[PDB]
């Protein structure tokens, strides 16, 4: 099926970024018509100005200069039931580093009961200039190396101890 | 299936003047509902002429008060127990004929038929 | 003088034959569903003949005006009763009396031949020993049903109701249009409030408001329905649906209940029943065995023909020809083209010609009827005559079914094949020496079929629209005799409740319950007795210095347990590779580096084993080979990942081999190792008999191919998913003209070729998948033609016959060879109690002595007070029985519990429970006042002490939960002290005591086999998580029971372990190409594409797991059965 993953917290200047908003349906087989508002606020700015609107197939964007011709769609294509709301920001700059809101509005169809559900996904990004590797990866790599080295040391210590013991046992004869 | 098994005797005759119980009882498996149940009663004196209706059950009981015989007909049955026999008052020598009960109890698709000869015996 | 005339006629042989033939033709006449008007006179003739027989009996068993004559025999009562009820029915206006003697006249068939009385008596005396087993069965069923009643109380009625967009809550619950129907299920979807339970669709809320899931009958609300549902679980009839409904209502975390019952009720109680029936039949068998010109031309042609080779290529050439003919028949498939169909036809012609040549060469040398003496010669003549008739006809419609008869030539291999000869011997023995048992089984099936027909025919015809949406007859009805027989046969095969639901909804709950339980008991007992009868009627300056150190390090227990722990850690690191790993994103990298750590450490461990043992002594060991192969796979994966060759198809497929990492535990776990060794020791004979089974199933598969060969193709209305009717689409030319709305769908489990035939036969013989197969086969008309509902209604007989032979006699041969192999293996061991290590054998043979003990009367007297009379009163059997009566009353007042009971009723129940608790505590304190010294002579007193403490504690937490932070999901669990309070019944339940002691004695071997099964489940669940975690959400794979997560994979695998639902779990994976699926359907947050599973790997996975689980379950069955035999005998 589908799973909801959290978007990456940090972006890198000059390169591309992919902000994810996975609003998986609570029931997979239910037909739905999903559209979405994407907005955000700048760091140090207290507002929420709509930046784009995704519909059945077409993506619409405002006159905002921070995303004029530098954002593309990377959600579900040609399905009318999105279940994936991903913005691909090409040429990420310092214009966009703040708090994005993903307002996914889903009209779920049923027998004769159309439900009109709204979900909000808030994600914070902060563009940097150097790609900092995540703390979890660094800690895991350091722990891997420490475990390998300490276990090699334990193995060689046991081998030399057994070598001394077997020498003491064999020089007896 | 073939039809609906309706328990109606071949013929029954009532003494004149006394009240008569016109029987129409069916034995249907389905739990009847008072929203889709269909019933009607027909009276015939011909052999091959047009037939007219005088008593119906369609979401409720309807007595049309037929102008030929009388307003004698009355509801004396119970659809929930599958016995919808009716009540007849002031039996007269002109009441002799053949009476047919037509039944349609959803979700069954078979129209149960019940034939009786309304005569009078001493 | 007066009775002397009617004595010779009674014992006259032709009178017995007259009764024979009149009973037989009466049985033929009851077969008719709606007999014509002229059969009434024939019924009059039948009853007149019966009255004539009874008059003879009256005038023969009584002299000088005797009243009762044939009243000293059982079946004579039956005859008198049926004749009386026939004459009672003469009053037409007396009716419900026709269905009173006609279901009793059918019982006359039991006396069809003198001799069946002995078999029926033997069956009745054999079911007599089942008293303790059935009382324990009902005790465990009631205990488990009370557990289910307190846990899932009204849970099954949870239904996703839509939030009111507006009689309030009274006409909103009872609308049935406000719930969620799962797109063509005619039943609201079960839902839940807690996690790991049913997820309501967006805009729906789960409310405990509805009728019930299946026609009002599968529910836990009342103990009666709880008893029915857990009988369903114990018999494993369609329990996967109850499994899914209960786990969707209450939550996935409740499967622990099923894991117990499926092991405790469904598996162990069946083992007890089989063991005790086998014990009774062994006793019966041992008792029975201990009590018991032209002449010149003829001579020269005979010299020419007989005086030929005997060993060199006159009987081996024929075997080779038979094998080649079998291979040519198996080469048939669909769609077969010309220059191959012609090849097969000419091969068949050449083979029948050469067989005719051999027959004539044999008959002109053996001078019939001296040729027709050895049996095999007669069989060869018959089969070759059938082949000549079929080749001469070449157009026989509508029974070209005899064309497949040539497959019987394969049985000519039985001359040289000892195991095939043994199978043929068993098949013939059933119709020969066990002919009485076979006839009893057939007569009982016929009697149940006609009883069901007479009781429920008019019902299934008039009440039909309650169980069907088109108001037409369902697939399995009892309106006519053939369908009634099919339902009775399906009940024997195992699927009783699915038709018993329709029977309840049509023709009376109590009547259908009685009928179906009598069938489920009697017919299954007869089948088991026949199976048992057939089973038993078959028979260095630095180099070596470092080498010592490395050997010591490897054999050190420190290193051994360290390696075992890290193997467990590495195996468990695989279970986190869900479809949620991408949302985890931190344990993802943690495990990415733990994989490197584990593979480096395993490489070091392998090098240490090398430098300690030597290459020869390391590659001699199979376990070392397995570890070396796994290490090599991990090393190649690491090298590919380091070099950057990760995003390649071959490397990605080899990464799936990481699921083999748990296999290292085989060499480390002692019980797992010994069970694997025991399996490998028996695998040769198992393989030989499996080859026999393959040959038999190949015969049946070629027959099925001949019959169907792609007649399963049908047009599905693409907009809805249902089959077209022939009124609209009749053939392929029309399903290619409807266009886009017509797909010409296949079944995906069919008989197109021999491989698909093997798959379909496996489904049919496992009894989970045979449904749609038989539906399509019966519907089929002909190649490239639209099927019609039950057009070939009598092709049900094909599959019936298959289940009779290749699923019953084949299973009998398989079980017999397993018993023989294990008997020889344990006689060779010395030797007994395999599947156990040394520590477990010590535990077992010490526990044997522990259980074989008696109390050494260590209760002399209390110490000088009124406690003397207190002891004298407490120790009495009257008190010891009064306590049991109180426990039984507590059990009954819990059975009284029911969902949605009144507040006053609940208060009354609470007060009664409090009174029972205080009386139990008074009993405990009286025993304490008696024997304060020890009170602990036997563990039963300790069990009573702990259970009363636990009941008090549970009552206290129940009060606390009501008075403080409340949670029903915990209150229901904590209200389970009542279960132990009634489990105290085992104290006085003798027989139940020894059966539970046998279970507790067999626990070690069962635990070893369960550990091996759990390892197998872990490996196959990781395989599922790797492969089928993204397949489509078709029939068997839904939003909850799938392969996405480790929990879901393990629940699906536990479902499959009991062979249940594997057809449904394989159906979505068999999909290969559109429009069945989409090969490039992207779904977040995963980089994988496509929702179609590979059919080859799916079939391999499911078939291999079915075979492995079948072997493991057979091993568990034999372990429990031999433990019971050793305990009792
Ligand atoms: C044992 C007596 C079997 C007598 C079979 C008579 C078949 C009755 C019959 O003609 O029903 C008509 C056809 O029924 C059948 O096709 C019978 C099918 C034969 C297989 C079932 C045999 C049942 C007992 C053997 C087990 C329907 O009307
Ligand atoms: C041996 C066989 C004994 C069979 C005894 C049958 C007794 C039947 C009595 C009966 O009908 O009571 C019904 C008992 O409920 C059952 O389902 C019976 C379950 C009996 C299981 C026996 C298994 C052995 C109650 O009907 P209801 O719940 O009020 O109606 C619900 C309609 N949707
Ligand atoms: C043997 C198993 C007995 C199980 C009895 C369960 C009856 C269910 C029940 O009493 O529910 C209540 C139903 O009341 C009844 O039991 C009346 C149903 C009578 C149907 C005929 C009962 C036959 C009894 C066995 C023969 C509610
Ligand atoms: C007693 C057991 C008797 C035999 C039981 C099961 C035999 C299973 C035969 C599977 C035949 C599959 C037919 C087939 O076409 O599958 C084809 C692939 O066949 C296979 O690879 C399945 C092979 C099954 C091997 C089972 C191994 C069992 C291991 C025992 C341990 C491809 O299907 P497609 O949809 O055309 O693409
Ligand atoms: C001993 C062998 C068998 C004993 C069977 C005991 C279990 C039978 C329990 C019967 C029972 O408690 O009646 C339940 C109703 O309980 C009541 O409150 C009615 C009166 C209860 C009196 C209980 C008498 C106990 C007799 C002990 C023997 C059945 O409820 P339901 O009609 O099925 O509700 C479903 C709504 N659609
Ligand atoms: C071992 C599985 N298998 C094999 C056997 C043995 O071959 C000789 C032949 C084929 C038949 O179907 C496949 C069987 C029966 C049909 C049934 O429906 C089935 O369900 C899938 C499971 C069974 O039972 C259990 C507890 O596994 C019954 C059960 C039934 O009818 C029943 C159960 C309990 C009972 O008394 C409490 C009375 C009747 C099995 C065996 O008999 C114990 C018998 C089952
Ligand atoms: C699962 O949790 C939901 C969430 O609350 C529960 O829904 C609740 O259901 C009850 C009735 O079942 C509602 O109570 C009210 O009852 C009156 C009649 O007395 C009626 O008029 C109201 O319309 C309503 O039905 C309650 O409002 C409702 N909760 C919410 C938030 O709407 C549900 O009962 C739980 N189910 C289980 C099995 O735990
Ligand atoms: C005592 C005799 O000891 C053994 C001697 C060889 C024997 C008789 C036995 C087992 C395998 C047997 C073979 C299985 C093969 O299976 C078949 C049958 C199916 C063929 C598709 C393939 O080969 C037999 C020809 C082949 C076979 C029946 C021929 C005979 C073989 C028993
Ligand atoms: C278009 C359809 O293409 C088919 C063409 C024939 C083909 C290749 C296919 C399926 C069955 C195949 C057969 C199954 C039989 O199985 C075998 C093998 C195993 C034997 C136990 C029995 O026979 C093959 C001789 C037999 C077979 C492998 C030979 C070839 C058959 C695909
Ligand atoms: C996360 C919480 O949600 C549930 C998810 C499934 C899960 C983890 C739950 C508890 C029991 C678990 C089961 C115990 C059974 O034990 C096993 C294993 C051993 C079998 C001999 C028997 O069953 C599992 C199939 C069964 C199991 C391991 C599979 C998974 C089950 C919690
Ligand atoms: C396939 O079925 C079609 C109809 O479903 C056949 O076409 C004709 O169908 C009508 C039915 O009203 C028959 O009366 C005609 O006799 C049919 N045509 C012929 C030539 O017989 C069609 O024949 C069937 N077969 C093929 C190969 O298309
Ligand atoms: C994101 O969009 C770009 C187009 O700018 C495309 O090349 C890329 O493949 C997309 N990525 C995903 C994961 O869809
Ligand atoms: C991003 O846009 C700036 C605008 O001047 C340009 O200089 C730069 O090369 C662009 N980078 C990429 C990766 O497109
Ligand atoms: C960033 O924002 C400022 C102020 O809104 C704007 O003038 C500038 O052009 C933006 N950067 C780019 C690369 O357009
Ligand atoms: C309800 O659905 C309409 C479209 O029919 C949509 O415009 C509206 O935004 C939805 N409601 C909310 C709260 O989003
Ligand atoms: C498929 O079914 C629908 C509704 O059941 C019907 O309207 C449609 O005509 C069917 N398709 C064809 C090709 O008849």
């Amino acid at each position: 099926g589908c799973v909801e993953v959290d978007s990456e917290t940090e972006a890198v200047y000059g390169m591309t970024f992919k902000i994810l908003c996975i609003s998986c349906k609570r029931r997979s087989e239910t037909n739905a018509e999903t559209f979405t508002e994407w907005t955000f606020r700048q760091k140090g700015t207290e507002e929420f100005v709509k930046i784009l609107r995704y519909e059945n197939e077409v993506l619409q964007l405002e006159e905002d200069e921070r995303f004029e011709g530098r954002v593309v769609w990377n959600g579900s294509r040609g399905t009318k039931d999105l279940q994936d709301l991903s913005i691909f920001i090409t040429n990420v700059t310092y214009n966009h580093s703040g708090d994005y809101e993903c307002h996914v509005y889903r009209l779920l169809f049923f027998e004769n009961y159309e439900h009109n559900t709204s979900v909000v996904k808030k994600i914070h990004i902060e563009v940097v200039d150097k790609a900092n590797r995540d703390m979890a990866s660094i800690v895991s790599e350091i722990m891997m190396y420490v475990l390998i080295v300490v276990l090699t040391i334990w193995l060689v210590a046991e081998m030399i101890y057994c070598y001394k013991k077997i020498a003491a046992a064999t020089e007896t004869a | 299936g073939r039809s609906m098994e309706v328990t109606v005797p071949a013929t029954l005759n009532v003494l004149n003047g006394s009240d008569a119980r016109l029987p129409c009882t069916f034995n249907s498996c389905y739990t009847v509902n008072h929203k889709q149940f269909s019933l009607n009663w027909t009276y015939q004196e011909c052999n091959n002429c047009s037939e007219e209706m005088f008593l119906q059950f369609r979401m409720k009981i309807i007595n049309l008060k037929l102008e030929r015989f009388q307003d004698r007909v009355e509801f004396s049955g119970n659809p929930s127990k599958y016995d919808v026999s009716v009540m007849l008052r002031n039996v007269q020598p002109e009441d002799e004929g053949i009476y047919n009960c037509y039944i349609m109890n959803p979700p069954d698709r078979h129209r149960g038929h019940g034939k009786i000869h309304l005569q009078v015996l001493m | 003088p007066v009775r002397k005339i009617a004595i010779k006629i009674l014992v006259h042989s032709l009178f017995s034959m007259l009764i024979m033939c009149t009973i037989l033709t009466n049985c033929v006449f009851m077969t008719l569903s709606n007999p014509p008007d002229w059969t009434k006179n024939v019924e009059y003739t039948f009853t007149g003949i019966y009255t004539f027989e009874s008059l003879i009996k009256i005038l023969a068993r009584g002299f000088c005006l005797e009243d009762f004559t044939f009243l000293r025999d059982p079946w004579n009562w039956l005859d008198f009763s049926v004749i009386v009820m026939a004459y009672v029915t003469e009053f037409v206006s007396l009716v419900s009396a026709l269905r009173t003697f006609r279901v009793l006249r059918a019982l006359k068939t039991i006396s069809v031949i003198p001799g069946l009385k002995t078999i029926v008596g033997a069956l009745i005396q054999s079911v007599k020993k089942l008293s303790d087993v059935m009382i324990l069965t009902v005790f465990c069923l009631s205990v488990f049903a009370l557990i289910g009643l307190q846990l899932f109380m009204g849970n099954l009625r949870n239904k996703c109701l839509q939030w009111p967009p507006s009689f309030n809550w009274k006409d909103y619950i009872g609308d049935d249009s406000h719930f969620y129907v799962l797109d063509g299920q005619k039943d609201p979807l079960l839902c839940g409030n807690g996690s790991d339970a049913g997820q309501c669709p967006e805009g729906y809320i789960c409310v405990k408001a509805g009728r019930n899931p299946n026609y009002g009958y599968t529910s836990f609300d009342t103990f009666s329905w709880a008893f029915l549902s857990l009988f369903r679980l114990m018999t494993q009839d369609y329990w996967e649906n109850l499994y899914q409904l209960t786990l969707r209502a209450a939550g996935k975390t409740y499967m622990i209940f099923f894991v117990l019952v499926i092991f405790l009720g469904s598996f162990y109680l069946v083992n007890l029943i089989l063991a005790v029936v086998a014990m009774a039949y062994e006793e019966q068998n041992q008792a029975t065995l201990e009590e018991a010109d032209c002449c010149d031309a003829w001579l020269k042609v005979k010299h020419l023909v007989n005086l030929i080779v005997m060993d060199p290529f006159v009987d081996l050439a024929i075997t080779i020809c038979i094998v080649l003919n079998t291979l040519f028949m198996a080469m048939e498939h669909y769609p077969m083209t010309e220059q191959f169909s012609s090849v097969l036809t000419v091969g068949n012609l050449v083979f029948t010609g050469i067989f005719t040549a051999e027959m004539v060469l044999k008959i002109i040398a053996m001078d019939p009827y001296y040729y027709f003496q050895e049996g095999w010669n007669i069989f060869d003549g018959i089969i070759v005559s059938l082949s000549l008739m079929e080749l001469g006809l070449s157009n026989v419609e509508g029974l070209s079914v005899l064309r497949s008869f040539r497959l019987l030539r394969v049985f000519k291999l039985a001359k040289s094949w000892p195991t095939l000869n043994m199978l043929i011997k068993i098949i013939g023995n059933s119709v020969g020496a066990l002919g009485n048992l076979t006839l009893v089984l057939a007569i009982i099936v016929f009697i149940f079929a006609v009883v069901g027909m007479q009781l429920f025919g008019k019902s299934y015809k008039e009440c039909v629209c309650k169980i069907n949406d088109d108001c037409t007859l369902p697939r399995w009805h009892m309106n006519d005799f053939f369908h009634s027989f099919l339902i009775v046969f399906r009940v024997l095969c195992g699927e009783w409740i699915e038709t018993m639901w329709d029977c309840m909804e049509v023709a009376g709950q109590t009547m259908c319950l009685i009928v179906f339980m009598l069938v489920m008991v009697i017919g299954n007992l007869v089948v088991l007795n026949l199976f048992l009868a057939l089973l038993l009627s078959s028979f260095g300056k630095i180099w070596w210095n470092l080498r010592k150190t490395c050997y010591s390090i490897v054999e050190h227990n420190w290193f051994e347990t360290f390696i075992v722990f890290m193997i467990l850690l590495s195996s468990g690191a695989l279970a986190f590779e869900d479809i949620y790993i991408e949302q985890r994103k931190t344990i993802k990298t943690m495990l990415e580096y733990a994989d490197k750590v584990f593979t480096y450490i395993f490489i070091l461990e392998m090098l240490l084993k090398w430098v300690a043992y030597g290459f020869q002594t390391y590659f001699t060991n199979a376990w070392c080979w397995l570890d070396f192969l796994i290490v090599d796979v991990s090393l190649v994966s690491l090298v590919a990942n380091a070099l950057g060759y990760s995003e390649l198809g071959a490397i990605k497929s080899l990464r799936t081999l990481r699921a083999l990492r748990p296999l290292r535990a085989l060499s480390r776990f002692e019980g797992m190792r010994v069970v694997v060794n025991a399996l490998v020791g028996a695998i040769p004979s198992i393989m030989n008999v499996l080859l026999v089974c393959l040959i038999f199933w190949l015969i049946f598969s070629i027959m099925g191919v001949n019959l169907f060969a792609g007649k399963f193709y049908h047009c599905v209305n693409m907009t809805t998913g249902n089959m077209f009717d022939i009124s609209d689409v009749n053939n392929l030319s029309d399903c290619q003209a409807l266009g886009k709305q017509a797909r010409w769908k296949n079944v995906k489990v069919n008989f197109d070729n021999v491989g698909a035939g093997y798959l379909a036969l496996l489904q049919v013989a496992t009894f989970k998948g045979w449904m749609d197969i038989m539906y399509a086969a019966v519907d089929s008309r002909d190649v490239k033609l639209q099927p019609v509902y039950e057009e070939n209604l009598y092709m049900y007989l094909y599959f019936v016959i298959f289940i009779i032979f290749g699923s019953f006699f084949t299973l009998n041969l398989f079980i017999g060879v397993i018993i023989d192999n294990f008997n020889q293996q344990k006689k060779k061991f010395g030797g007994q109690d395999i599947f156990m290590t040394e520590e477990q054998k010590k535990y077992y043979n010490a526990m044997k002595k522990l259980g074989s003990k008696k109390p050494q009367k260590p209760i002399p007297r209390p110490a000088n007070k009124f406690q003397g009379m207190v002891f004298d009163f407490v120790t009495r059997q009257v008190f010891d029985i009064s306590i049991m009566i109180l426990i039984c009353l507590n059990m009954v007042t819990m059975m009284v519990e029911t969902d949605d009971q009144g507040k006053y009723m609940t208060l009354v129940l609470s007060r009664i429970n409090l009174v029972f608790i205080v009386l139990f505590t008074g009993e405990f304190v009286l025993k304490l006042v008696s024997l304060r010294h020890y009170y602990f002579t036997i563990g039963w007193n300790i069990f009573d002490f702990v259970v009363v403490i636990l009941s008090i504690v549970g009552m206290f937490l129940a009060e606390m939960i009501e008075k403080y932070f409340v949670s029903p999901t915990l209150f229901r669990v904590i209200r389970l002290a009542r279960i132990g309070r009634i489990l105290r019944l085992i104290k006085g339940a003798k027989g139940i005591r020894t059966l539970l002691f046998a279970l507790m004695m067999s626990l070690p071997a069962l635990f070893n086999i369960g550990l091996l099964l759990f390892l197998v489940m872990f490996i196959y669940a990781i395989f599922g998580m790797s492969n089928f975690a993204y397949v489509k959400k078709e029939a068997g794979i839904d939003d909850m029971f799938n392969f996405e997560t480790f929990g879901n994979s393990m629940i699906c695998l536990f479902q499959i372990t009991t062979s249940a639902g594997w057809d449904g779990l394989l159906a979505p994976i068999l999909n290969s190409a559109p429009p069945d699926c989409d090969p490039d359907t992207i779904h977040p947050g995963s980089s994988v594409k496509g929702d179609c599973g590979n059919p080859s790997v799916g079939i391999f996975f499911f078939v291999s797991y079915i075979i492995i689980s079948f072997l493991v379950v057979v091993n568990m069955y034999i372990a429990v059965i031999l433990e019971n035999f050793s305990v009792a005998t």
